[PDB]
């Protein structure tokens, strides 16, 4: 609720609005990045008919997890290491998302700087 | 205020009437007389298999209860509805339809025998 | 089987073969084997008995042929005989078209169930087919009222043809 | 149709000469074989109406109603000898004769080919019903009932006759097949508007429409039970059937003048239902419920949608069965109590468990519990109306709600309570009435199993 | 004090807080005694009929038929077309009439000006 | 069994008519309040004021205990209205106006401040969830003929 | 009949302390507060002016009704509880047993015999009890809702059968 | 101890 | 084409058999309750297996066994769907029934018509099956109103109880209001989409079902006792305790949310419906929990807890948490049915005494029901590592890490706190504290059926959540690393409500006077909602129907508008026609006047 307070109670433009952000090109500002690679492929992607919500950049660990689990019966306690891998990889992509959030946030501070520092000429 | 003798006389008169009526409500040794009934010999055999008092015999009396339950309640359905499905329902198009199973990379398909090609290396992250 | 892949397309049935590498063996296996032994085998042998009894005497039947008759457009104004012929022919054509859209609906529902969660990805091929079937069914038979008849269908068709002819004439000079 | 007409006509001599004890048995059994013979008439060609002769024809709309009447005829016979036991043999024989003449007229009506012959027998059903309501009635305003019923029917019937003869002069024939095959568009002339009104208002009087529906709460409530069930079950269906026949030559005008009456029913079905809630007599409550259901059928007719027609026909059949059963149950309770206020005898579920059941699924079918034919007939009309106009649903959505209320309310206030101590004449359930409600109920679920038969000609 | 519950339309003044039972008067108690007297008579002959061994059928209640006749028969003969009566008839019987007709007609014409202009969904509406 | 006098008649005008209707309705002249003559009906019928069948004595030997009703006693025009099952006229311990205001301001409070709550939704400080292969366009209702617009996402 | 002041305060004490039981819940609280309220009641019994005593009753009823429990306790079988009128669906009128079919009658024979002698009691008692209530009726219409006694010997007290043959508390 | 059961005549 | 379809159908036909035997009178009416118990247990055994091969592979088929109607475009057919929802709902459902009606067979032991009662539980379970295993909205409607009128009959089981019939009618009215949206949804799907099966509707990709979604929301609100249409569940509580432990416990109150998650592929399109579900669920949680805070009973309190559970249930469907919600319905079944028949046990022991102020000090007096109660709370309040929490924490997480509303999550947390409040309140009343029950000590538990039935659900509520949670494949991307303050929020709100309720239970101990708080009364009157809304609108409707609709219009204005006016006209002027004095002079004078009137006055000559 920190950024929520800074946006609602404080300046709305200060915090990243959840819809549009990032409002600046990824290549701009951030050093030239690389399009996040796809371990999973479309044919394998729909071969296991994963739901569109569980159809993210991270789905390779999930498809491997289901490959093991469908071969792991009746042992439902197994395949713990692969689900832990998917949890860490979801955490990595969630860190990527908050990195985008803070990228928009800090570039928004920089935008405020560029606006009023240049506007002080008057 | 007030249980007056005028009202008393009524009250315990009604008392002795009500009580005697309730004694009448009580049934009698012949009550309830039940009209004669035919009993099939199979349950004669089964109650004779219940009278002896043995533990194993009581146990197998109830397991035969369960067995007739199985044959006439849970076995004849898998009879009739399977007869209905595999030869009448499934014999017609799209009456029975099943989604293709989730086929993961590295899985062998029975008909084709091919193992679905594997995927590139996992990012090898570790916590 | 009783239906062609031309009249009821079916995606190829492909099933994976899991390897239960765990020491724990899957129970559903034993369920399939016992169900096959004490249910499938007796129903199959009783079916063989009644099927050979059926094959002992198999009486025959055929489809009801329908010789085509002149259409209402060819039918003269207020000629009750040919009017009856065309009306019955058009009624049976409406019935056959209703069964056409029914067949397409069954096929595409089947498609949805085969593709499961990927129904959106792997049903558009038949989705557009049912779409055009219904879209043209609307301008071919719908909005005709409870007392729909061959003359009313011809009137609606004619109105559509004048509309399209006028629109194409005015649009393309 | 003379394989059903000739035996029905020859049924009259059997009762008219049978002995003092055999009239009831003979009429009941032979009417049962008549219903069995008419069960054949459910044999329907794909799209061609079965044209037995020039003057007689049937299709998927007339045949279910005809089967309903023929199967019904034993039911009045079974429901009447309770209140007809203490009567002279000649008078009983005439009561039976009135019933047979009623059924015969209904059969000729449903199987008629020319609209004029249809009108002749359709209205001709008045006379036997008039005799039944007036002479054998037990309440006070039965004499007033007959006047109200006859005059309400005729006030619409005569303009229909004028319109029909005018159509015969102009079009050429009143035959259904001709007026459908040789149908011509109707211009929006005001003379044509009055012609449509004449062709519509008679059936809408017998529908009934809201406002001019006063003949039922003053006729069904008063008639002997047999007359009450033959009125509510089929005679109400006469207007719907006639409208379904007549809207072929009443388009495209109908829609423009469909606006007043449609909502008149749509709004009316609410008030009648509300009138059902604050009732005092069982029979009046059933009559008002019948008015509401028939108003729903009116809406179905004036939508003129295939789905609306199928739902209409299903609702007519189901409502006939349910209303007949409810009236029979009300008669059983009333005779056991010799009064009709639904407060005098309550809490009889314990005393008469089978009556408690019969009332339970009678209410359930009246409440349209799915998948009964009542519910499907209602829902088809609801969907057709929603396609025609969305807002209808809330009014529709109100109806069964209020219906459900009273659909259970009487059951709560007549059997689901505490018995009245001072009354003791409630005896053991005579198996006659229980069997009668059986012959009412089992065909209902049987038709629920295969509703493709009562689905009408649009199926 | 906590201010007294003012009696509502669907809930009368509590019997505990009735001033009449508090500030009683000789004529009030007299008016409360003879009602008990006539009620005693009414319970008495009811008990005699109710405890009569040969009582068969129903003990016909005059009050019940009085209610039914009042709410079924007297309504029209006692009806006079007062200005208020005609006003209520106009407001209820024919009032919401134009309201429903207007709303239904507005939807009908608004939608009609959507089909023939093509501005509605018709892709899968082949059943109506 | 029942002659004219029990049958309810017209609205009483003279006090003699009032008394006549009083013993017609087996009740005293004071208890008899004729219904207000306004052309709506009733007339001679006596007005029982408002109270429902839940305010009677639950311990009295009522001849009809289902609704706590006494033999031959007059019954309300709205007797079916004011019955044990249907609406009640028994007093409620909370005052009618203040409970009505409590409920009204209550439901109004949630709708009101939910209006202002949902224009300020609570969202976590997390980024936009990117999706592979042009944000799953082709898989989720994607036209293959038209080129999928590039929604390629860079590493962050 | 008429509600005397002592009755109006007996009912007041009953209602107030039962509501206090619903309020305090625990038995020790109830005992302490009940003795305290007993004192608060009996302290001012000596109100000479009946008008003043009724005014004190006004205040007592006012405050009690303001502070009466929003959910006072009522036992189940008693009016207001969960078992209230829950056994009505089982009790059946006694005259129904004159309807039982001869097979049903003979299958419960001696109870029907004792019903026959009880019925004989009812017949022989009806005329005696009606003339009994006639001779001691309040002259020219009954005055009180009371019920006339069987002053003589052997006469069944007037209006007895339905109370005696009332469906039992637990018909089942 | 079993009291009497007063029920409607179910034979019919 | 393997046994799956076959035994999934047997799993309903075998339990249809007992009603056929009951109506055929072949059944032994004496031990028939045991007959239904054994049929249901055998059904449960037959039901684990479909879960088994759904777990091994994920098999999900649809059977169109019998074709009913073909209305030239809609091939209506009796069809069933085997999917995760139905496939795993069947076993838990039959297990819950097999427990609670054996608890009934003990508790329900004095009603002469016990046979019809045990039949009734069966019929309810039959309509439940074709409700949950529906393949078209028509079967769903059939089950929707079958459970409706079935609960109607079961609530009024003691039909001599007028309040029971009133409660049944009030219960019925509310889902009659609800099914209006159901009918609207079917009408829209049949018109716009031309579909009545779930497959064709979801396949059609109807991404603008605004009115259908509102209709489904209204139907679920009616069936699940949401706001506006909640108080019918507390009325339904009037019925038998086993009725409350099967129908009202967690089965037919989740029928609406079952309809919701069945339609979840189309639910995600219209976000406004998500928001409205958030509103309804959150405010229901607050209102019902707040009522249960100050209420003084055992049955209706657990009713309000139930309704709060259904509120927070489809709150999650508001954030598109379908499979999490359908996992949580299982815990809702388990612990709620548990403390339900535990409540039935305490009522049975204390000569059918319900109000909390009339029992106490029963902890040592009965340890088995005491353990059952505090473990029922131990699952309901969701402390970690037991069936109960295996949803709610994630549920709470779901509302914390999502796009939601401030009130939407505030009522979730505050309602969990309120739930814990009366969770410890009830244990303080019944088993703890000092004895408050009547002097005659008949508190008993010595019955094999009761102990067996409670211990089945004991093991269920201790490990079933673990079984399903660790088993089922992840149908929602689990939310990884996130701020820790909203992870643990759910537990400390429950415990601070626990502590506040502890000291407030101690307020009943200390001798200080207890003033009547208007908020205590407000919650005591159920927010005044049944006080006036069950009185005022009903008053308007019924009074208008009688005095005006049935009187002013029909018998007054309708008679005056047409029949009576014409009759009076004819009556009046037939008199002036037929009252002639008969004199020859005036007759011939009239003839005379007619002469020249016809001659040229009308000009008939020309
Ligand atoms: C995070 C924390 C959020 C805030 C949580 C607030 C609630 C905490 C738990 C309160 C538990 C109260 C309780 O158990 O009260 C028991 C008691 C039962 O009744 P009784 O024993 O008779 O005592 C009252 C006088 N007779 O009843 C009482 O004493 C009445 C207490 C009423 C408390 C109402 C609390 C409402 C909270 C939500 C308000 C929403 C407003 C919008
Ligand atoms: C520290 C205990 C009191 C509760 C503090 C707030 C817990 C919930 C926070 C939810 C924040 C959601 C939005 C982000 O930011």
């Amino acid at each position: 609720g920190a950024h929520l307070a800074r946006r609602y109670l404080g300046d709305a433009s200060k915090e990243p609005d959840p819809l549009r952000m990032p409002t600046f090109p990824p290549d701009y500002g951030f050093p030239e990045r690389k399009e996040r690679e796809m371990v999973a492929t479309q044919q394998e992607m729909n071969d296991a008919q994963l739901m569109l919500q569980q159809r993210d950049y991270c789905a390779h660990y999930l498809i491997q997890l289901l490959k093991c689990k469908r071969d792991s019966f009746p042992n439902f306690l197994a395949c713990k290491h692969e689900q832990h891998d998917w949890d860490y990889c979801e955490h990595l992509d969630y860190v990527k998302r908050m990195k985008e959030f803070e990228r928009e946030r800090r570039l928004l501070q920089r935008k405020k700087r560029r606006e009023q520092r240049e506007a002080e000429m008057a | 205020s007030g249980y007056t003798p005028d009202e008393k006389l009524r009250l315990q008169q009604l008392r002795e009437l009500r009580r005697r009526w309730l004694k009448d409500q009580e049934l009698s040794p012949r009550e309830p007389v039940l009209p004669p009934r035919r009993v099939w010999p199979m349950e004669q055999f089964w109650n004779k298999f219940l009278q002896d008092g043995a533990p194993w015999k009581n146990v197998i009396y109830k397991t035969y209860r369960h067995s007739i339950f199985a044959v006439t309640h849970v076995l004849i359905p898998v009879w009739i509805i399977h007869y209905y499905l595999k030869y009448h329902v499934t014999a017609k198009p799209y009456t029975v339809v099943e989604r293709k199973p989730r086929i993961f990379p590295g899985d062998t398909i029975l008909e084709t025998g091919e193992v679905i090609p594997l995927m590139k290396e996992f990012p090898d992250q570790h916590h | 089987d009783s239906w062609d892949k031309d009249v009821y397309p079916e995606p190829p049935r492909r099933t994976p073969a899991p390897a239960p590498q765990t020491s724990l063996p899957n129970p559903v296996t034993y369920l399939t084997k016992i169900f096959d032994l004490l249910v499938d085998r007796p129903v199959t042998l009783a079916r063989e008995f009644i099927e050979q009894q059926h094959a002992k005497n198999r009486y025959y039947y055929y489809h009801r042929e329908f010789r085509r008759v002149p259409d209402i457009t060819e039918c003269e104004e207020k000629d009750i005989l040919c009017m009856f012929e065309a009306e019955m022919q058009w009624r049976r054509d409406y019935k056959v078209d209703q069964e056409i859209v029914n067949i397409i609906q069954e096929r595409l529902k089947a498609c949805q169930q085969r593709e499961g969660e990927s129904y959106r990805q792997n049903c558009a091929k038949e989705l557009e087919q049912f779409t055009q079937v219904s879209k043209a069914f609307q301008d071919r038979y719908s909005d005709l009222g409870a007392h729909y008849s061959a003359r009313k269908c011809l009137a609606k068709q004619k109105q559509r043809m004048l509309a399209e002819r006028k629109a194409a004439k005015e649009a393309a000079a | 149709m003379l394989k059903i007409i000739i035996p029905t006509t020859m049924l009259l001599p059997m009762t008219w000469m049978s002995k003092h004890n055999m009239i009831w048995i003979n009429a009941t059994v032979h009417s049962l074989l008549i219903s069995l013979i008419s069960l054949s008439l459910l044999n329907q060609l794909g799209e061609n109406s079965l044209n037995f002769s020039l003057t007689f024809f049937s299709d998927s709309l007339s045949a279910p109603l005809l089967v309903l009447t023929t199967w019904l005829l034993p039911l009045m016979l079974m429901a009447s000898q309770s209140h007809l036991s203490k009567e002279t043999t000649t008078r009983k024989k005439l009561y039976i004769t009135m019933l047979i003449l009623l059924q015969l007229f209904l059969i000729m009506t449903f199987t008629a080919t020319e609209l004029i012959l249809f009108y002749i027998l359709f209205e001709a059903t008045l006379v036997p019903t008039l005799i039944i309501i007036t002479r054998w009635g037990n309440q006070t305003e039965r004499l007033n009932a007959g006047l109200y019923f006859l005059f309400y029917t005729l006030a619409g019937s005569l303009p229909l006759l004028v319109a029909l003869v005018y159509i015969q002069n102009t079009t050429g024939s009143l035959n259904f097949l001709i007026i459908h095959y040789w149908s011509h568009p109707l211009s929006n002339s005001w003379s044509n508007i009055f012609m449509w009104l004449a062709c519509i208002m008679a059936f809408m009087v017998k529908m009934p429409l809201y406002g001019l529906h006063l003949w039922l709460p003053k006729a069904h409530v008063e008639a002997p039970i047999a007359g009450s069930m033959v009125l509510a079950a089929v005679l109400l269906k006469l207007g719907g059937y006639g409208m379904m026949r007549i809207t072929t030559i009443l388009n495209p005008l109908t829609n423009y003048m469909a606006y007043p009456f449609l909502m008149l029913s749509m709004w009316g079905m609410i008030m009648t239902s509300s009138i059902c809630l604050r009732q005092t007599d069982l029979k009046s409550l059933i009559a008002y419920s019948s008015v509401s259901h028939m108003a729903l059928v009116i809406v179905a007719i004036m939508i003129q949608t295939p789905w609306s027609f199928m739902g209409a026909t299903a609702l007519m059949i189901a409502h006939g069965l349910t209303s007949s059963m409810l009236f029979c149950l009300a008669n059983t309770n009333y005779e056991r109590v010799h009064s009709r206020t639904m407060i005098l005898a309550r809490g009889l579920q314990t005393l008469l468990p089978l009556m408690a059941t019969w009332w339970l699924m009678a209410s359930l079918t009246n409440l349209a519990l799915p998948p009964s034919i009542n519910l499907i007939g209602e829902l088809f009309i609801i969907t057709a109306s929603f396609s025609w106009s969305n807002i209808t649903i809330i009014l529709m959505g109100m109806n069964m709600m209020i219906t459900a209320l009273y659909s259970l309310y009487m059951l709560i206030t007549t059997q689901r309570g505490k018995y009245t101590h001072h009354i003791n004449n409630i005896k053991a359930s005579f198996t006659r009435e229980n069997a009668l409600m059986a012959l009412h109920i089992l065909p209902l679920l049987l038709l629920t199993l295969n509703p493709k038969m009562i689905l009408g000609p649009l199926y | 004090s906590f201010p007294k519950y003012k009696p509502s339309r669907l809930a009368t003044l509590p019997a505990t807080l009735d001033p009449a039972e508090y500030d009683i008067s000789p004529e009030t108690r007299k008016a409360q005694a003879e009602r008990l007297a006539i009620r005693s008579r009414l319970k008495r002959e009811y008990l005699l009929q109710y405890n009569d061994p040969n009582r068969l059928g129903v003990i016909e209640d005059p009050a019940l038929i009085r209610w039914t006749y009042a709410r079924s028969a007297n309504i029209y003969p006692n009806f006079r077309p007062t200005p208020k009566t005609s006003l209520l008839g106009a407001l209820f019987g024919i009032g919401p009439l134009f309201f429903w007709y207007y709303v239904f007609k507005t939807d009908r014409d608004k939608k009609e000006k959507l089909i023939q202009e093509g501005k509605l969904d018709q892709t899968f509406n082949i059943s109506y | 069994h029942v002659t004219k006098d029990m049958f309810p008649g017209p609205y009483p005008k003279t006090p003699e008519e009032r008394a006549a209707a009083a013993k017609k309705y087996n009740m005293r002249v004071e208890d008899y309040e004729p219904y207000p003559d306004d052309g709506m009906g009733y007339g001679d019928y006596p007005k029982l004021p408002d109270r429902s069948q839940q305010e009677r004595d639950p311990w009295y030997d009522w001849d009809h205990p289902d609704l706590r009703l006494n033999w031959g006693e007059p019954i309300h025009w709205d007797l079916d209205m004011y019955i044990r099952n249907r609406v009640d006229t028994s007093p409620t311990p909370v005052s009618w106006n203040t409970m009505c205001k409590h409920l009204s301001g209550f439901v109004a409070f949630m709708l009101f401040m939910f209006w202002v709550g949902e224009i300020y939704p609570s969202y976590q400080p997390v980024g936009p969830k990117q999706y592979p292969y042009n944000d799953l366009y082709l898989e989720r209702g994607g036209d293959p003929t038209k080129e999928p617009e590039p929604v390629v996402h860079y590493e962050i | 009949a008429y509600l005397t002041h002592q009755q109006k305060v007996l009912r007041l004490y009953k209602r107030a302390l039962r509501h206090l039981e619903s309020w305090c819940v625990h038995r020790d609280k109830y005992r302490y507060f009940a003795c305290l309220m007993r004192a608060r009641f009996d302290e001012h019994k000596n109100e000479k002016d009946m008008v003043k005593a009724t005014q004190l009753l006004r205040q007592a009823e006012e405050e009690f009704w303001y502070g009466q429990h929003p959910q006072p306790y009522i036992f189940p079988e008693s009016p207001g509880g969960t078992s209230y009128e829950r056994y009505e669906c089982y009790k059946v009128p006694e005259w129904c047993l004159d309807d039982w079919h001869p097979s049903e009658k003979a299958m419960y024979p001696d109870y029907f015999a004792k019903r026959e002698q009880w019925k004989r009691l009812r017949r022989e008692s009806w005329e005696r009890e009606v003339k009994q209530l006639q001779e001691e009726t309040p002259p020219g219409g009954p005055r009180t809702e009371a019920l006339p006694p069987a002053r003589k010997e052997g006469d069944l007290p007037p209006l007895w059968w339905h109370i005696v043959t009332r469906p039992r508390e637990r018909p089942m | 101890k079993r009291l009497f059961i007063i029920k409607p005549s179910g034979f019919y | 084409m393997n046994p799956f379809a076959s035994l999934t159908l047997t799993t309903l036909i075998i339990l249809t058999i007992p009603i056929m035997m009951s109506n055929s009178n072949i059944y032994k009416t004496n031990l028939y309750p045991n007959y239904v118990k054994t049929t249901v247990s055998y059904a449960f055994t037959l039901s684990l297996v479909p879960l088994l091969m759904f777990m091994h592979t994920g098999q999900e088929m649809i059977i169109s066994n019998w074709h009913w109607m073909t209305l030239q475009t809609v091939e209506l057919s009796l069809s069933f769907k085997m999917d995760y929802f139905s496939v795993m709902f069947i076993p838990v459902a039959l297990f819950v029934t097999w427990s609670i009606m054996e608890f009934s067979m003990w508790y329900m032991h004095s009603d002469p018509f016990i046979n019809r009662f045990f039949k009734y539980l069966v019929l309810f379970l039959i309509t439940m099956m074709i409700l949950v295993t529906a393949n078209n909205l028509f079967q769903l409607f059939i089950g929707w109103e079958g459970v409706g009128i079935m609960s109607f009959l079961l609530i009024g089981w003691w039909h001599g109880r007028t309040d029971a019939n009133t409660a049944a009618l009030q219960a019925i009215l509310y889902n009659r209001i609800g099914d209006i949206g159901f009918v609207l949804s079917m009408a829209w799907f049949l018109t716009h989409s031309n579909a009545w099966d779930l497959q064709q509707i979801f396949m059609l990709n109807n991404e603008c079902p605004n009115m259908p979604l509102i209709g489904l929301l209204l139907a679920a609100a009616g069936k699940s006792a949401q706001f506006g249409l909640h108080p019918w569940l507390p009325s339904a509580m009037e019925g038998p305790t086993p009725v409350s432990a099967l129908l009202h416990s967690s089965t037919m109150v989740v029928a609406g949310v079952f309809l919701l998650i069945r339609f979840y592929p189309l639910m995600e399109t219209n976000k406004l419906v998500q928001t409205m579900t958030l509103c309804l669920g959150a405010i229901t949680t607050l209102f019902t929990a707040l009522c249960a805070i100050t209420q003084n009973d055992i049955k209706k309190i657990v009713a309000f807890s139930t309704s709060s559970q259904l509120g927070l249930m489809m709150v999650t469907i508001g954030i598109n948490q379908p499979h999490l919600a359908f996992l949580h319905i299982c815990m809702h079944a388990f612990f709620k049915a548990m403390l339900f028949m535990c409540s039935g046990s305490i009522i049975h022991s204390l000569n059918d005494e319900q109000d909390i102020r009339k029992m106490g000090g029963l902890y040592k007096a009965m340890p088995f029901t005491t353990t059952a109660l505090i473990i029922g709370s131990l699952a309901l309040t969701g402390m970690p590592y037991l069936t109960g929490f295996y949803s709610k924490d994630l549920i709470i997480e779901a509302v914390n890490m999502s796009y939601t509303n401030a009130w939407a999550l505030l009522m979730t947390l505050i309602a969990t706190s309120l739930t814990a409040a009366y969770s410890t309140r009830i244990i303080f009343f019944a088993f703890l504290g000092k004895p408050r029950f009547p002097p005659l000590v008949l508190i008993n538990e010595n019955n094999p059926l009761l102990i067996n039935s409670i211990k089945r659900l004991l093991i269920g509520s201790i490990f079933a959540g673990f079984i399903i949670s660790n088993n089922i494949p992840p149908m929602t991307v689990p939310n990884t690393t996130m701020p820790l303050y909203m992870k643990m929020t759910a537990l400390i709100v429950t415990i601070m409500g626990f502590m506040l309720a502890l000291e407030l239970n101690n307020t009943t101990y200390y001798l200080k006077f207890k003033y009547p708080s208007q908020t205590y009364k407000f919650s005591n009157m159920l927010g005044y909602y049944p006080s006036i809304m069950h009185r005022l609108p009903t008053y308007h409707n019924l009074s208008m129907s009688q005095k005006s609709a049935s009187s002013l219009l029909d018998l007054i204005w309708l008679e005056t508008i047409l029949p009576k006016t014409t009759s009076f006209i004819q009556m009046k002027m037939s008199i002036m026609v037929s009252n002639q004095k008969g004199l020859i002079k005036l007759y011939f004078l009239s003839f005379l006047i007619t002469i020249m009137i016809s001659m040229t006055l009308f000009n008939y000559h020309e």
